[PDB]
C-alpha cells in the first residue's frame, strides 16, 4: 500500500522465527528499538501489529522515532517511546516502472503533524491560502497527494523501499503471538527457575485465592517484583513466592 | 472502504473513550442501580474491554437512540488508586481536585493527620515566548563553497570565513547528494535555532 | 482565453492630482483573483493591490481599488512622484493568467514646442561608405511628433529609424532622434539635407537643413 | 525574501536557454512560480506556472511548444527552458511566487526576481563604432552616435559623470542589418563650444569595447 495509505495487519496465534530473517541480506534495514534484534526467540510476544507501506530510498531515516520530514510529519508517525522494529528492502525489481510507477502516492501537504500510528487518506484540496477551494485546483489549491514515479534507472537513493513496521506491547497482559519454544510441565510448591511468557525468574510456585480477573496476568508486590503469574496452560493463578531464604 | 470490522432505571453504564497513539481504547462498567433523578453516589471500577488500532482522528461524536444519558470529559489526572487485598480498586484520589487530596496524594495516604505539610510548589507559568536575532537576513556563501568549481588539495585544505548572513542548514541535511553528514556537539537536526559568532568552512 | 484590457494609453497628470486607470475583462472574473503591478522601466513588477480590494504589504494607503466583474479601477487619491511608471492589471483565476497592455502613468506640462537641430554625418563615418544625418526634438510636450527627411526637396520614405525618451524627470519634456542612413553614393549625389518637424506647440512645421560641405 | 534569476544569455537561434530562478526567506516547498516575459518596449506576456509542491505545469497557447518550466526543491530552484530561440525570444524573462510560511501561503504573486535578458539572432558579437554629432555654426547641440553594435546594450556618458545636465540618450534601434544605433546628445550653451572639451565615453560591455570620442565644434 502507499504510505499515506499504510496497511496495518494484526497478528494472532502464531510462533515465528526471526532469526532467518536478521541474518537475511534481502532487509536493507533491520534496526529495533526497546528490544535486542537477536535476542527475539526468548520474550514471548504479546501484542504485534505488522504495518508496511512503501516510500523511496532517501525517506528511509525518517521512520525512526523522534524524525521529521514528509514521510515523518504528513504521513507516517512514529512515537517517541516505540518499542518494535523496523524492517526495510529495495524492491525496486517489482514497484518500479520505466517512465514512473503511477500506483504509490505520498501526502504532500497538511497544516497539522500527524499524532503517532495516524492515518489520513482524505483527498481534501488543501487550501493554501485564504480564499477557499470549492474541490477545484489552482492558486493556493493543490491536490494532497503525489506521485513518487518510480523507475528502475533511478539512483537507489530515489528507488522503491518497501518497509514493515512490527510494534508490540512486550510482558503487561496476556500473550498471544508467541514464539517457538516448546514447554515443559510445571512444579509446584518446590524452588524452580521459571519463564513465564518472557518473564523470568527464582521461585516457588503455589496454589492462591487471588481472583484474577480474565484480561490481568500478571500480579507485583510494592516493590513493583513480580507476585504471581496465570498458567499460560491452564487457566489458574499461581502465586510466585522467592525460593525460602533468611539470613544464616 | 472498510479497514476493519469486528463482531462479538435499572442498569448503569459507564463508558470511558480515549485516543492514545492512535488506539481507541474502550472501558466499562455495568451495574443494578435504583435510581432515576440523577447518576448514583458511589465508587465502582471500570475493567478494559476494547482497544482498536483505527489511526483515526476522532474529534466529535454522537449517540443513537432508539426511536418508536451524562457526557464529561478526560483530562491528565494524576490518581491515587487503593488496590485491596483481592484486587478491586476500592478508593480513588484525584491529586489536582483540591489542596486535602494534594496532600493526600503527597503522602500516599487517605488519612491525613492533624499538622502543617509541605505538599507543592506554585510557579507563574509562561504567557508568551520572545524570539530575539539580529535584524540581518542576508544569503551565506554556502552555494560557491559547496558548489564550487574547483576544490583544494587536502594537504592544501582551504578555509573560508563565514558571517553576517542567516543560513539554513536544513536544505543540507535533507540532501541526499552529501554521502556523509555527521556532527559532534551538536545535534544535526537542531541547527536552526542556534545562533553562531565565529563559523568556518 | 480571458483578454484584459487596461487604459488609458499614456496618463498626463501633475503630481499631486488624482489617478484613475481602468480595466476591462473580456468575461466576468472573480475579484478575489485580480491583481494590480507597478513596474518601472528597467525594474521588476511591483506588487499594489490583490483580491480587487487589498492593499499590498508596504504599498502606501493612497492606493485603492475596486471594481466588480468585467470592470475593475486603480485610484491614486493623491499622485506621487515616485508614482509615475507602468502599471498592469492581471487576473490569475482562469487559465491563462493573462496581462494588461500596461497604462503609462507621466507627469503633465503645459505645450512646449521642440527645439530641432540637424547634424551632418561625420567624415569619419563618410570613410567607412555610410552617411547618417541626425535631427534631434529636444525638450517639447506632447510626445506626439513627426519627423520628415527632404533631401533636395525629395521627401524621404523608408530608409530612416525614429527614437523617442522617456518624459524627463526634471521638466516633464520629451526627446526625439531620427537617423536617416544613406550610402556613401547617395550621400555625395545630393547638396541639401533638412528634417521638417511638426508638433502641437509648433504654429508651423519647423525645417533645419545643413548644405553638403558648408 | 528574494527571488534571483540568472544572468544575461546570448544565444544563436535554433538553440535553448534555461533560465533560473532562486527562492529565499519563504518556505519554497509549498509555492508556486510563474514566469512572464517582456519584449522591449512590449507590455507583459504570462508564459506559464509551476506548482513547486507537485511540478504540475499549465503554459501559455503561445509557449506551449517551445517553454517547459521545472523545479528542484532541493537546491529550491525553479527553471525554464525554451528551445528554438529566434530573433522573437528576445525579451527579459521574469519569475514570480507568493512568499510562505510552514502552512499557509500569500494571497498572489509578490516576490518577483530581478529579471533575466535573453538576446537572440543571426547577428555577431561586434564593437560599436562612435562617431561625433558636432554642433552647427545662444544654445548648441551636440553629441555621439553608436552605431552597428551588437548585442544590447551600451552605456554612455558625457565627460566621465561630469555633464549630466541636458542630457539625453535615447534608446537604440534594431536595424535590418541586425546591428542597434543609438543616439546620444547634450544641450551646451554656444560660448562654451570653444572653452569647454566634450568627450562622450561608450562602453560595449558584450564586446568588450571603451571608446572615448571627443566632440568638435566644425
Ligand atoms: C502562516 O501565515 C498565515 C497567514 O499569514 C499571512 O500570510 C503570510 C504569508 C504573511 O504575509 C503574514 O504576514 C500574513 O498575515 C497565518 O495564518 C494566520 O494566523 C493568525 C493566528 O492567529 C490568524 O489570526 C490569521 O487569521 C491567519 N490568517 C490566515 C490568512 O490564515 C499562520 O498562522 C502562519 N503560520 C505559521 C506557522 O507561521
Ligand atoms: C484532527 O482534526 C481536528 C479538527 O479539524 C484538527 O484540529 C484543527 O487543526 C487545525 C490546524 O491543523 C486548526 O486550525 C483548527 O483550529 C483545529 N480545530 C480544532 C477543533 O482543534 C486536528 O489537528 C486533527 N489532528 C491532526 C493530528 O491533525
Ligand atoms: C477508497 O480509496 C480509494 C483510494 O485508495 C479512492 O480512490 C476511493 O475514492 C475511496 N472510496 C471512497 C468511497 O472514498
Ligand atoms: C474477597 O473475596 C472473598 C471471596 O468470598 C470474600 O469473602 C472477601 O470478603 C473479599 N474481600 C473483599 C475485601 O471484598
Ligand atoms: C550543485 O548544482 C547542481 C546543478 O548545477 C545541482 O544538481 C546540485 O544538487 C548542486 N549541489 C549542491 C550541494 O548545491
Amino acid at each position: 500500500a502507499s504510505v499515506y495509505a499504510w496497511n496495518r495487519k494484526r497478528i494472532s496465534n502464531c510462533v515465528a522465527d526471526y532469526s532467518v530473517l536478521y541474518n537475511s541480506a534481502s532487509f536493507s534495514t533491520f534496526k529495533c528499538y526497546g528490544v535486542s534484534p537477536t535476542k527475539l526467540n526468548d520474550l514471548c510476544f504479546t501484542n504485534v501489529y505488522a504495518d508496511s507501506f512503501v516510500i523511496r530510498g532517501d525517506e528511509v531515516r525518517q521512520i525512526a522515532p523522534g524524525q521529521t520530514g514528509k514521510i515523518a510529519d504528513y504521513n507516517y508517525k512514529l512515537p517517541d517511546d516505540f518499542t518494535g522494529c523496523v524492517i526495510a528492502w529495495n524492491s525496486n525489481n517489482l514497484d518500479s516502472k520505466v517512465g514512473g510507477n503511477y500506483n504509490y502516492l505520498y501526502r504532500l501537504f497538511r497544516k497539522s503533524n500527524l499524532k503517532p500510528f495516524e492515518r489520513d487518506i482524505s483527498t481534501e484540496i488543501y487550501q493554501a491560502g485564504s480564499t477557499p477551494c470549492n474541490g477545484v485546483e489552482g492558486f493556493n489549491c493543490y491536490f494532497p497527494l503525489q506521485s513518487y514515479g518510480f523507475q528502475p534507472t533511478n539512483g537507489v537513493g530515489y528507488q522503491p523501499y518497501r518497509v514493515v513496521v512490527l510494534s508490540f506491547e512486550l510482558l503487561h497482559a496476556p500473550a498471544t503471538v508467541c514464539g517457538p519454544k516448546k514447554s515443559t510441565n510445571l512444579v509446584k510448591n518446590k524452588c524452580v527457575n521459571f519463564n513465564f511468557n518472557g518473564l523470568t525468574g527464582t521461585g516457588v510456585l503455589t496454589e492462591s485465592n487471588k481472583k484474577f480477573l480474565p484480561f490481568q496476568q500478571f500480579g507485583r508486590d510494592i516493590a513493583d517484583t513480580t507476585d504471581a503469574v496465570r498458567d499460560p496452560q491452564t487457566l489458574e493463578i499461581l502465586d510466585i513466592t522467592p525460593c525460602s531464604f533468611g539470613g544464616v | 472502504n472498510c479497514t476493519f470490522e469486528y463482531v462479538s432505571f435499572k442498569n448503569l453504564r459507564e463508558f470511558v473513550f480515549k485516543n492514545i497513539d492512535g488506539y481507541f481504547k474502550i472501558y466499562s462498567k455495568h451495574t443494578p442501580i435504583n435510581l432515576v433523578r440523577d447518576l448514583p453516589q458511589g465508587f465502582s471500577a471500570l475493567e478494559p474491554l476494547v482497544d482498536l488500532p483505527i489511526g483515526i482522528n476522532i474529534t466529535r461524536f454522537q449517540t443513537l437512540l432508539a426511536l418508536h444519558y451524562y457526557v464529561g470529559y478526560l483530562q491528565p489526572r494524576t490518581f491515587l488508586l487503593k488496590y485491596n487485598e483481592n484486587g478491586t480498586i476500592t478508593d480513588a484520589v484525584d491529586c489536582a481536585l483540591d489542596p486535602l487530596s494534594e496532600t493526600k496524594c503527597t503522602l500516599k495516604s487517605f488519612t491525613v493527620e492533624k499538622g502543617i505539610y509541605q505538599t507543592s510548589n506554585f510557579r507563574v507559568q509562561p504567557t508568551e515566548s520572545i524570539v530575539r536575532f539580529p535584524n540581518i537576513t542576508n544569503l551565506c556563501p554556502f552555494g560557491e563553497v559547496f558548489n564550487a568549481t574547483r576544490f583544494a588539495s587536502v594537504y592544501a585544505w582551504n578555509r573560508k570565513r563565514i558571517s553576517n548572513c542567516v543560513a539554513d542548514y536544513s536544505v543540507l541535511y535533507n540532501s541526499a547528494s552529501f554521502s556523509t553528514f555527521k556532527c559532534y556537539g551538536v545535534s544535526p537536526t537542531k541547527l536552526n535555532d542556534l545562533c553562531f559568532t565565529n563559523v568556518y568552512a | 482565453d480571458i483578454q484584459m484590457t487596461q487604459s488609458p494609453g499614456t496618463l498626463s497628470l501633475s503630481p499631486g492630482e488624482r489617478a484613475t486607470l481602468s480595466c476591462r475583462a473580456s468575461q466576468s472574473v472573480s475579484s478575489s483573483y485580480l491583481a494590480w503591478y507597478q513596474q518601472k522601466p528597467g525594474q521588476a513588477p511591483r506588487l499594489l493591490i490583490y483580491g480587487a480590494s487589498s492593499r499590498a504589504t508596504g504599498i502606501p494607503d493612497r492606493f485603492s481599488g475596486s471594481g466588480s466583474g468585467t470592470d475593475f479601477t486603480l485610484t491614486i487619491s493623491r499622485l506621487e512622484p515616485e508614482d509615475f511608471g507602468v502599471y498592469y492589471c492581471q487576473q490569475y483565476g482562469s487559465s491563462p493568467w493573462t496581462f494588461g497592455q500596461g497604462t503609462k502613468v507621466e507627469i503633465k506640462r503645459t505645450v512646449a514646442a521642440p527645439s530641432v537641430f540637424i547634424f551632418p554625418p561625420s567624415d569619419e563615418q563618410l570613410k567607412s561608405g555610410t552617411a547618417s544625418v541626425v535631427c534631434l526634438l529636444n525638450n517639447f510636450y506632447p510626445r506626439e511628433a513627426k519627423v520628415q527627411w527632404k533631401v533636395d526637396n525629395a521627401l524621404q520614405s523608408g530608409n530612416s529609424q525614429e527614437s523617442v525618451t522617456e518624459q524627463d524627470s526634471k521638466d516633464s519634456t520629451y526627446s526625439l532622434s531620427s537617423t536617416l542612413t544613406l550610402s556613401k553614393a547617395d550621400y555625395e549625389k545630393h547638396k541639401v539635407y533638412a528634417c521638417e518637424v511638426t508638433h502641437q506647440g509648433l504654429s508651423s512645421p519647423v525645417t533645419k537643413s545643413f548644405n553638403r560641405g558648408e | 525574501v528574494q527571488l534571483v534569476q540568472s544572468g544575461p544569455e546570448v544565444k544563436k537561434p535554433g538553440t535553448s536557454v534555461k533560465v533560473s530562478c532562486k527562492a529565499s526567506g519563504f518556505t519554497f516547498t509549498t509555492s508556486a512560480v510563474q514566469w512572464v516575459r517582456q519584449a522591449r518596449g512590449q507590455r507583459l506576456e504570462w508564459i506559464g506556472w509551476i506548482v513547486v509542491g507537485s511540478g504540475n505545469t499549465n503554459y501559455a497557447q503561445k509557449f506551449q511548444e517551445r517553454v517547459t518550466i521545472t523545479r528542484d526543491m532541493s537546491t529550491t530552484t525553479a527553471y525554464m527552458e525554451l528551445s528554438s530561440l529566434r530573433s522573437e525570444d528576445t525579451a527579459v524573462y521574469f519569475c514570480a511566487a507568493p512568499h510562505c510560511n510552514s502552512t499557509s501561503c500569500y494571497d498572489a504573486f509578490d516576490i518577483w526576481g530581478q529579471g533575466t535578458m535573453v538576446t537572440v539572432s543571426s547577428a555577431s558579437t561586434k564593437g560599436p563604432s562612435v562617431f561625433p554629432l558636432a554642433p552647427s555654426s545662444g544654445t548648441a547641440a551636440l553629441g555621439c552616435l553608436v552605431k552597428d553594435y551588437f548585442p544590447e546594450p551600451v552605456t554612455v556618458s558625457w565627460n566621465s559623470g561630469a555633464l549630466t545636465s541636458g542630457v539625453h540618450t535615447f534608446p537604440a534601434v534594431l536595424q535590418s542589418s541586425g546591428l542597434y544605433s543609438l543616439s546620444s546628445v547634450v544641450t551646451v550653451p554656444s560660448s562654451s563650444l570653444g572653452t569647454q572639451t566634450y568627450i562622450c565615453n561608450v562602453n560595449h560591455k558584450p564586446s568588450n569595447t571603451k571608446v572615448d570620442k571627443k566632440v568638435e565644434p566644425k
